[PDB]
């Protein structure tokens, strides 16, 4: 109190009035393009969105007292709304409440009085016009509720509010739809209630109920058009089928749902990860790495947040099982501290040619390995060391014999230096051909290219694309 | 397409010969006519307003027709007093 | 069945059974190892080892799956190979495959010496016959630089 | 190189400034 | 020090004449325009990264 | 109500379809004026003339200009100049009988 | 920005390119690749 | 005061890194510590070298009396005499500020130099003040303050100083060999030898002489570089002197590799005695052994390395493996064979080298015009 106690009158009042106008004359905003032109592409919706991610949850963790976000749920307890005089005997109890709780206290929450504050505001000749306006006074209880971290009597709190929550997705989507269409908003309020909804399950036990129920949502949705709810869905059916460490890959194969068309820049970033995975564990390497960069180099508008961190660590492994590999830590950062060291040291292993330090550092740093999620490397990298040498060779090489590279390849034997190299020019390592007769070994013969149909084809992939880049940049700007 | 003022004027004045059942589509067309690059364009657009909304109180045509009577060129300003007069 | 793509994704319902105990399972894995490597005599090596029974009509198809693979890598730009060069690529001192291969395919003994037909490509191209898809190519450039404004 | 990269970078800075002249007058309408 | 123009052979003793393209004022012009096509997408870009 | 608008939404449709057809139709159409004056205003400037000096400018689109053959004028200047090129009384070009900057 | 997916997250100034192209290589240079007179 | 620092910088750094020398740089700069009053700046030198020995008192006491015997006469200058800008103040500010960069730390140097900045109006004592700054930022080789003071003095000094920034010319090179800039900023503004006189502005002679003629070896490959180095004579006399380094550049140029490899070794060798030879002795030998192969593979498309093992040096698999390593650390463009013993080089016959490099920044610029469309349109 005389130093602790002094600083909590400041933190209430302005925070709980700026924040308050905000999310007003955006509700109010959204509410009027809601009514009158529906064309709210460009509108306030996405960065108010934007918003309530950051903000929100940096902002504030705890439910609030001195009624800040706890005197959310009595405030919004006597809403109606519904007629011209209604509405202005509401914008009269808004100020009202407002008034008091500035002044003075109303009504306070102590952490168990969660189902009053849900009910009777959910309650009291509530309509519904006011779609935003529920669903946003809905999810903005289920952050701190979470962030509390307490986990007496909670989750079935969690639980409920979930359930009341797609209570009344499903009672917009289906009844009076006409001009409101709230799914830009309500894709990412499933996908922050599920990613709680898989979090304390995590707790616990694993997670399909939520699944099921996914794949319902997608089976009622995905038919009147794609609004980048399909594409979110698509994701939060995924991810979890990937962290399950048993199968679903061929669900993904034959998953023919690849149109988002659209995503924000946010979700096309990080559904071309996942995709990456999955072509790079069926063994499709070609198409997984330029993927896998399309991703990393997307957004790099991150200041070390982790996906940026787990793209980055696993395209250099795949470039590893390719065979090339340049810098990685020249962004060195705080959090890639514990991560930089462990695949720099791999990939010094791995294009030298040693085995027992490979061997040495792959039993020091196999607890990563198994903690960063990819089990494939035993396996995959013992290929990689044998031809690492081989390929080195072929590339310096113009013709070497069978019996020097037996003998260069530490292998003391002569008689499958035949059987490497073919297993080499079959798996597309190196072009070369062994004149068996005595052992030459061959290599390229000609190097023009320029005059030979190379050039001209691959210009036709340089117009074509950048006409389209034209096109596609003309139509989306010329709205007014 | 064609480049004889007179077919130019004849084809804009059978707007309102075709959509005089309909005031909801005359203004829609017009209003981009009627800013044409030679007044022929511009006049034909004029008339066409004129004689597709009968009596009805507009505004909107009202409001076409004002820089429309507020223009250098003279019989393009006569058409827009006799659309004026229609409406 | 050759499907290698399916049997490591198979491979993520173990945890720790593949290393550390579970000959049934390490087996398999040594053995595609073992094709990674490129060492076909430490396959047929460890054919004479199995834990269980056998596992007869497995290896049998494993023969079968190698032993075409390696006539398919043979058929090619080579002309000639004595019998040793056939006894260094395949294996067994004169067994009924050698005959096997005679009925079926070529690689028929005469004086000491198989003969390999040659299984390369001998067409002469010109190139500026696909002249027309270039002006189609040259046509839809200017098409698409125009037509819409 | 000069039809798909000049004519290229002319209709992307067609696009920022249409957007940020949508987004200006988006901002103070009202 | 450029006053001939020519090859040799080690392994042949074999001296060689040669020639070379006079043209390369094309394809040289052409990249130092793409160093002036690469800072003004830059430009763009931290234009486009400071307002939206 | 619920047929009434269906048809409704059809001839909107319908009445957009033929317009946006149209104006991309009349903006192909529109280029070849267009065209016209941009050779117009090339063969307006490229005959043989007078030169004159720069001598004061009034404003944007119009300037004072004399001639060699005394007589001061004042005339109209072209779009297509440059502005920052006339501080100084430097020689400009004029022609025979619209007089103005060429 | 967040993207709701973080599960864990001096001494040169650049010389990444020279070491891996060359790590350990007898640096000192002088003992084989000066000394190669006394072995022909 | 700052006059004999950069041989003491050697010193300090010939005895702290490398433990087997530490014979006679022990002898002379203990010498250099019992004099010139050097007592904060040695602690780590006797730390990191010897345990203790008694003299550190009997300095102690005369410094701080002189201090104060100088603390008392600028504050009775000051509280008597009543004049300032540049005044009798000024320069008792500076030198109490040089009696603490020879003497004293860093840190109370740079609070008095930003004091006594800060009473300047003229521009030769603010060309002072950051002629110290960069003299005292290379002595504890600080790349902070260097960044700084550097576009400070270009920027707002140097637009009225005429030839008195030749010596920051000097500098700047000076600093870029002990980064990594050793390749073409370094040799270009080292072409100009016009200053011989050593001094405060300008350190030991022949020195620099070696050093300019080192670096402008990987600048440019022959475009008349026999034209700014062998034609050039203020260079060339003094090389004239120095029979070890012009023989390494005949040698070069005259194509004599045989006695090539004799004179590189002997200058690695040299080269660990330097304190900035850091980003110098894993690269500069390399380059100049992949420099030497460039145009020695050149005017051969079919060498043999059997003459190669008598005309350039010995050995056979020597030269067979670092060929290899250097063909595939992915330069110079050849190929190599074992059994018919002919190095066949491959050298692009400028077509397709012009393909190659339109290519590559073309995929660069569409990478670029791509991820900067996908941050626009939302």
């Amino acid at each position: 109190p005389p130093g602790g106690g002094e600083q909590e009158p400041p933190p209430p009042p302005a925070p709980q009035d700026v924040e308050m106008k905000e999310e007003a004359a955006t509700g109010g905003g959204s509410t009027g393009e809601a009514d009158g032109k529906t064309a709210a592409a460009a509108a306030e919706h996405s960065q108010r969105e934007l918003d309530t991610v950051t903000l929100e949850d940096i902002k504030e963790h705890v439910k609030q007292l001195e009624k800040a976000v706890s005197g959310k749920e009595p405030r919004f307890v006597l809403r109606a709304l519904r007629m011209l005089p209604s509405t202005s005997r509401r914008l009269n109890h808004y100020v009202l409440y407002k008034a008091v709780q500035g002044f003075f206290t109303s009504n306070n929450a102590t952490r168990d009085f969660l189902l009053p504050f849900l009910e009777e505001p959910m309650d009291t000749e509530a309509d519904l016009q006011f779609r935003p306006r529920t669903g946003k006074a809905a999810s903005t209880p289920l952050l701190p509720e979470v962030e509390a971290y307490l986990q007496l009597l909670v989750v079935i709190f969690m639980m409920n509010s979930k359930r009341y929550k797609e209570a009344q997705k499903i009672s917009d989507d289906l009844m009076q739809k006409i001009s409101t269409q709230n799914r830009r908003a309500l894709d990412l309020v499933a996908a922050k209630c599920y990613y709680y909804h898989a979090r304390v399950y995590e707790f616990l036990d694993k997670l399909d109920v939520v699944r099921s129920f996914l794949h319902a949502r997608l089976r009622t949705a995905t038919l009147r058009h794609d609004a980048d709810g399909q594409a979110t869905l698509l994701n939060l059916l995924l991810r979890n089928y990937l962290h399950y460490s048993l199968y679903d890959q061929a669900e993904k194969l034959v998953s023919k749902s690849v149109f988002p068309e659209q995503a924000n820049n946010n979700e096309w970033a990080r559904y071309l990860y996942y995709t990456g995975r999955i072509k790079a564990i069926q063994l499709e390497y070609s198409e997984a790495r330029r993927t896998m960069t399309n991703a990393l180099r997307k957004a790099p508008q991150h200041t070390a947040v982790g996906f940026k961190q787990t793209v980055h660590k696993l395209l250099i492994v795949v470039e590893l099982l390719l065979g090339e590999i340049p810098d990685r830590l020249q962004f060195r950062q705080p959090s890639l501290k514990r991560s930089l060291m462990p695949y720099f040291l791999l990939t010094q292993a791995v294009r030298t040619g040693n085995l027992a330090k490979f061997n040495q550092v792959l039993d020091q740093f196999g607890e990563k390995f198994q903690a960063d999620g990819t089990y494939t490397l035993i396996i995959r990298l013992r290929h990689n060391v044998i031809k690492t040498g081989v390929r080195m060779i072929s590339l310096s090489y113009s013709r070497i014999s069978l019996a020097d590279i037996a003998q260069k390849l530490q292998l003391d034997s002569p008689e499958d230096a035949e059987f490497i190299v073919a297993k080499a020019i079959r798996d597309g390592v190196i072009e070369a051909s062994i004149n068996h007769e005595k052992g030459y070994v061959q290599s390229k013969e000609m190097i023009d290219i320029y005059s030979t149909r190379e050039p001209q084809l691959a210009f036709h992939q340089r117009i074509s694309f950048c006409l389209d880049i034209h096109n596609m940049s003309v139509k989306a700007m010329r709205f007014p | 397409s064609d480049v004889n003022d007179d077919v130019r004027r004849a084809a804009v004045e059978s707007l309102g010969f075709i959509l005089f059942r309909t005031p909801e589509q005359c203004p829609s067309v017009v209003s981009l006519l009627s800013e044409s690059y030679n007044p022929h364009v511009r006049y034909g657009a004029a008339m066409a307003l004129g004689i597709c909304c009968a009596g009805t109180g507009n505004k909107e045509a009202i409001n076409l027709l004002e820089p429309m009577t507020n223009d250098p060129v003279n019989y393009v300003r006569q058409g827009a007093l006799i659309a004026s007069a229609l409406i | 069945q050759n499907r290698v793509a399916e049997f490591h994704t198979e491979l993520e319902r173990l945890p720790a059974k593949d290393i550390q105990t579970n000959v049934y399972i390490k087996h398999p894995v040594s053995l595609e190892q073992y094709l990674m490597e490129g060492s076909y005599n430490k396959v047929f090596l460890a054919k004479g080892n199995i834990p269980a029974e056998s596992y007869t009509f497995f290896i049998d198809i494993l023969l079968d799956t190698i032993r075409d693979e390696i006539a398919g890598c043979i058929e090619k730009a080579y002309e000639k190979i004595l019998f040793t060069e056939a006894t260094r690529i395949l294996f067994f001192n004169t067994p009924k495959k050698m005959t096997d291969y005679a009925k079926k395919r070529g690689w028929v003994l005469g004086p000491n010496n198989y003969y390999s037909f040659a299984s390369q490509q001998q067409k002469p191209e010109d190139t500026t016959i696909p002249s027309t898809e270039l002006a189609k190519q040259v046509i839809e450039y200017a098409r698409q630089l125009e037509m819409i404004v | 190189y000069l039809a798909s990269l000049i004519r290229s970078v002319v209709a992307l800075h067609n696009l920022i400034n249409n957007k940020i002249a949508n987004r200006d007058a988006e901002k103070k309408e009202g | 020090d450029k006053k001939f123009h020519g090859i040799l052979d080690q392994g042949e003793g074999v001296l060689i004449i040669f020639d070379e393209p006079p043209v390369d004022k094309t394809y040289e012009a052409a990249l130092e325009t793409i160093q002036n096509m690469s800072k003004v997408v830059d430009s763009l870009y931290n234009k486009a990264k400071k307002l939206t | 109500d619920l047929y009434s608008r269906y048809k409704k939404l059809q001839q909107e449709l319908e009445f957009l379809e033929v317009q946006e057809e149209y104006i991309k139709d009349e903006q192909k159409n529109l280029k070849k004026e267009f065209l016209h004056a941009q050779e117009e205003v090339k063969r307006i400037q490229s005959i043989p003339l007078v030169i004159g000096q720069f001598l004061e400018a009034v404003d944007q689109n119009t300037a004072i200009v004399g001639s060699t053959t005394g007589s001061n004028y004042y005339v109209r200047i072209l779009s297509t100049i440059d502005r920052e090129l006339l501080k100084p009384n430097a020689s400009v070009a004029l022609h025979k009988h619209s007089n103005a900057l060429v | 920005m967040s993207e709701k997916k973080q599960p864990v997250d001096e001494d040169n100034w650049d010389d990444d390119n020279v070491e891996d192209d060359f790590s350990n290589q007898l640096r000192a240079e002088l003992e084989k690749h000066g000394y190669k007179m006394e072995t022909s | 005061p700052k006059n004999p620092d950069l041989r003491i910088a050697q010193l300090r750094f010939l005895l702290s890194l490398p433990e087997h020398r530490g014979d006679a740089a022990v002898r002379d700069e203990l010498m250099a510590a019992v004099r010139d009053n050097n007592m904060a700046p040695y602690y780590e030198a006797l730390c990191k070298s010897l345990d203790w020995q008694i003299d550190v008192d009997l300095l102690n006491k005369m410094k701080k009396a002189n201090e104060d015997e100088l603390k008392r006469l600028d504050e009775e200058l000051e509280d008597a005499e009543k004049n300032l800008g540049e005044s009798e103040i000024r320069d008792a500010m500076m030198a109490k500020a040089e009696y603490l960069c020879r003497i004293g730390d860093k840190e109370g140097a740079l609070t008095a130099f930003r004091k006594t900045y800060d009473k300047t109006v003229a521009l030769g004592h603010r060309l002072d003040i950051v002629f110290y700054l960069l003299r005292i930022g290379l002595f504890y080789m600080d790349n902070d303050l260097i960044t700084r003071n550097t576009e400070k003095a270009k920027s707002l000094i140097e637009e009225g100083g005429d030839w008195d920034r030749r010596n920051r010319l000097k500098v700047y090179q000076g600093l870029y060999c002990v980064a990594i800039r050793d390749f073409k900023q370094a040799a270009e503004l080292f072409l100009d030898t016009v200053s011989t006189f050593t001094s405060y502005e300008l350190m030991d002679y022949k020195t620099f002489v070696t050093y300019t003629v080192y670096v402008s070896m990987i600048a440019l490959e022959r475009p008349d570089l026999r034209e700014k180095v062998i034609k050039g004579a203020e260079i060339l006399e003094v090389l004239h002197s120095l029979p070890a380094v012009r023989q390494y550049l005949f040698s070069l140029y005259e194509c004599r590799y045989s006695v090539f490899f004799q004179s590189l070794a002997v200058v690695e060798q040299e080269m660990k005695k330097d304190w900035l030879f850091a980003p110098h002795y894993r690269y500069y030998v390399r380059e100049m052994r992949i420099h030497a192969y460039s145009q020695l593979l050149e005017s051969y498309r079919s060498l043999t390395l059997g003459y190669m093992a008598e005309a350039f040096g010995v050995g056979v698999e020597f030269i067979d493996q670092e060929l290899s390593r250097f063909i595939a650390a992915g330069r110079l463009h050849c190929k190599i064979d074992k059994v018919n013993e002919i190095v066949e080089t491959n050298r692009p016959d400028s077509k397709n080298w012009q393909y190659q490099e339109t290519i590559k920044k073309g995929d660069l610029l569409l990478n670029r015009v791509q991820k900067l469309s996908r941050v626009i349109n939302m």
